[PDB]
């Protein structure tokens, strides 16, 4: 399984 | 000597500031080698508090950036603040630390400045301090995914390159933009947009990966999303709507200096997002093999991606390999890896990292990208294919 | 009226010729509407065989083109022969048939001619035949996989388009070339290479699919494989090798007229083939949804692809769709479908099919592509982005 | 399962 970076996340941190 | 490097911090907003959630950590894990000693912010009220929330033991807080620039306690200063205030800031730092002589390092983030010449200048300047190393934050370079490709290739795992294909996303130049997003990000004149940043970041890592610069190139820039949707905090969109003058898509092709290797790259501005393809991919066609890197978030710089490669183990018997590193915090991991490159060389001046595997990139690098980015710009405008083979030279 | 269209055939080599294996079958299922009535070939010897092997009942063979061009028994002639001989042939057919009047249709194949100019002319000419419909063979247009896209979009199933992405393969401009392959394919001057044909085919279907022409565009042509590998009939490569003039890769980007929608397209020459990606792909980024076509052989014109699309059923509730048609013979199926378009109109003059769904493309179409192709060529050369918004005229 | 067109084939018919 690959835990890749989702923009959705990105939005949070940024 | 074998004694922390003391960072002075410009842009330390509070316990929940960008840099707080990235650099701060980069330096915990290096508590052993870095100490944060000073925080500039324009209201003392704010430094003190940041120190509080974060318990910065050695921090002492500043009101003037002259005030700052002087502390003959800062071997190295980090500047992570809006790029339109990048020129302002930096320069002063420079002229107002000339007397400070343990400042050995001045870090800054991509984009080095907000206009080439504006950074050209900051560059021309950086130059004089015999005693200064500059550092641009092209965390793109340290990514396990990047270095890994870079190693694969270099060792002839995929032979000589043939073709390269790309894809990206600006995130917020979509048909959708977020409540909190900075209007400037979107002020045309900002000096902040797709190319500049996002792409700039991207392409460079490629020039970085391949390890060849560009020779000639062509670029075209689009603005078909002239008004966008506002998103409520949750992302649910809202009948409300806003104006962008930063572009929605850019198309770029160019011929790599090394090999005349050709490059195709299509960079989308945001949402909606590609759903039948990875929003982030680098397709390298080698002669003995293939290498593909794929992210759902085009922020490679920040992203934890996955790498598929296929071809010869060494460099006839071709092999497959999947490089993905589950839960690796690229967001922060990446800067951390640049702080080590710095520690390295220090606890162990440079010109540009260039195509070198250790060290870290400089304003030299910041510049070359910068330089090359104007190209892109001038190119679309001029509606011509320009030669970007002197980009890498100066005096 | 109501009885078979009689096709005159130029380039009917034998029972195992290209056409043989494609056009003949397009006509065998439309035996009902098409009859093949005449074969041109230089040596008579060769037509008669063809006939006896194929059992062309109605066929009567020629030695002269002029001989051919005159048989008032041919309502419509099909020229499928090397592009280089494309100009020569057609031209004559045109001047020699003037007197013939059933000749009502003249079919020919992508590329219409070998040089724009050459083609331009043949066009300039075609024009006088008030009674003559010309037909270029851009079977691209008739693929279930294209029309389907076309449909999907038109009906705002993906909203407005945003971006487009593309990938292709010439197949023989690889690091490998096959025993049988014609030297001219690789002889520069030929007027037969990647762009011209493979890409010209491709790109057009997308102008066709999106149904918008180009506005401005940029192109860059590479030649980094200057000597390739010869392959033994089986594909086993061999220590033998030969030079190539035609180019190994071409990049191209341009802004579509409609939307200023931007276009990215990287076209590989051949082998080795992309192993981590489909060698043939169209990535369209709509507003409401996405549409992706993929083949392993970049010969969409010939290929049985698959289509994945995802977005709104009609045009907030998005939906996924997988359009692939197992065992569809595109190789032959696709010329067949053009033949139909012709009977249609026939058993039921036109300018270009352009963006239209029905009908079939013409020399006017042949031309625009053609004209646009020069563009790409002049572009790389001139190292400049030129406006292709007059081409359509 | 998809029966797509392989270039290998392509080469045979062409």
């Amino acid at each position: 399984l690959f835990n890749t970076t989702t923009m959705d996340d990105v939005y949070n941190y940024i | 000597s074998s004694r922390p490097i003391r960072v002075g911090f410009v842009g330390l907003t509070s316990g929940k500031s960008w840099v707080a959630k990235t650099h701060f950590l980069a330096i915990q894990q290096l508590s052993s080698q870095f100490q944060i000693v000073a925080l500039y912010n324009p209201t003392l009220k704010s430094s003190l508090q940041t120190i509080e929330q974060l318990q910065l033991k050695h921090a002492t807080g500043f009101d003037s950036l002259e005030s700052f620039a002087q502390y003959k306690d800062i071997d190295m200063i980090v500047v992570s603040v809006k790029v339109p205030e990048h020129y302002e800031v930096v320069k002063n730092i420079l002229e107002h630390s000339s007397q400070n002589l343990n400042l050995r390092y001045l870090y800054v983030e991509w984009a080095l400045a907000a206009s080439v010449q504006q950074a050209e200048e900051l560059y021309s300047i950086s130059q004089q301090r015999a005693n200064l190393q500059t550092i641009i934050c092209l965390q793109g370079r340290k990514s396990p995914y990047i270095v890994r490709a870079k190693e694969l290739i270099s060792e002839g795992c995929i032979g000589d390159i043939n073709s390269i294909e790309i894809s990206g996303n600006g995130g917020w130049y979509g048909y959708e933009r977020p409540m909190r997003s900075p209007e400037y990000l979107y002020d045309i004149e900002s000096g902040v947009n797709l190319i500049s940043n996002s792409f700039g970041h991207t392409i460079d890592v490629l020039q970085y990966i391949t390890g060849s610069y560009f020779q000639k190139i062509n670029a075209m820039i689009s603005n078909n999303i002239p008004t966008q949707f506002l998103l409520d905090e949750n992302g649910k969109r809202t009948k409300e709507t806003i104006s962008k003058t930063c572009p929605d898509h850019l198309l770029f092709q160019g011929i790599l200096e090394n090999g005349k290797v050709p490059v195709s790259c299509s960079f989308k501005g945001g949402t909606p997002v590609k759903k039948l393809t990875k929003n982030l991919v680098i397709d390298i066609h080698g002669t003995k093999g293939d290498l593909k890197i794929e992210g759902d978030a085009g922020f490679v710089e920040i992203s934890n991606l996955v790498l598929y490669f296929y071809g010869i183990k060494n460099g006839e018997e071709q092999t497959m390999e999947v490089f993905h590193l589950r839960n690796y915090n690229s967001v922060v991991g990446n800067i951390l890896r640049i702080y080590e490159s710095i520690a390295d060389y220090h606890f162990l001046k440079f010109d540009k990292q260039g195509f070198r595997f250790e060290g870290f990139p400089t304003f030299k690098d910041a510049i070359i990208l910068h330089r090359l980015i104007d190209a892109v710009f001038r190119s679309d405008k001029e509606e011509k294919t320009l030669d970007v083979s002197k980009i890498m030279i100066l005096e």
